[PDB]
């Protein structure tokens, strides 16, 4: 309900892979942490995450936020949201399925 | 002990298939539905929701002679824990 745009969290058109280069900036690590809206299809998300390094190599994950009919969100179906305000401070608290807690988020 | 129950397919083709479970005695608002390749991580396989009122779904666009796992989310609140999935393996 335009309560995204005051968000650290939140970055507006960005494409999975500028969300990589911006995941892998110098200043972010395991926890880091964005939602983008997709710039094709507006009201589709995504949380873009990064993960522990692999093979000495940094690693950035992508998940698919879903829509719910009701409006909510999720990304597994077994925990469902009413906005991104709660499902980012859900994934705060337990990693609960993901790669990694959120600890931060991505600093630009 | 999982909502619904009886999780089985009861049509397939080679790029769909039905599948039917058990009406649930609890309340149920809505059911999410993965599919995706066995094997498969959880974080690539599809979703669609279906209203808690059904006790079927169609699954299609299917790639032939592959082998899916196909999950039941039971959500008896507009947002929250579901209740325990349901899961069962089928090969187109
Ligand atoms: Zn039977
Ligand atoms: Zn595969």
């Amino acid at each position: 309900a335009n309560s995204l745009e005051p968000e650290p969290w939140f970055f507006k058109n960005l494409s999975r892979k500028d969300a990589e280069r911006q995941l892998l900036a110098p200043g972010n690590t395991h926890g880091s942490f964005l939602i983008r809206e997709s710039e094709s299809t507006a009201g589709s998300f995504s949380l873009s995450v990064r993960d522990f390094d692999q093979n000495q190599g940094e690693v950035v994950k992508h998940y698919k936020i879903r829509n719910l009919d009701n409006g909510g969100f999720y990304i597994s179906p077994r925990i469902t949201f009413p906005g991104l305000h709660e499902l980012v401070r859900h994934y705060t608290n337990a990693s609960d399925g993901l790669c990694t807690r959120l600890s931060r988020p991505c600093q630009t | 002990s999982s909502v619904p129950t009886k999780l089985e397919v009861v049509a397939a083709t080679p790029t769909s298939l039905l599948i039917s479970w058990d009406a649930p005695a609890v309340t149920v608002l809505y059911y999410l539905i993965t599919y995706g390749e066995t094997g498969d991580h959880w974080s690539g396989h599809q979703a669609f929701e279906v209203p808690g009122s059904k006790s079927t779904a169609t699954i299609s666009g299917l790639k032939p002679g592959v082998d899916y796992t196909i999950t039941v989310y039971a959500h008896a609140e507009s947002y929250g824990e579901s209740y325990s999935p349901i899961s069962i393996n089928y090969r187109t």
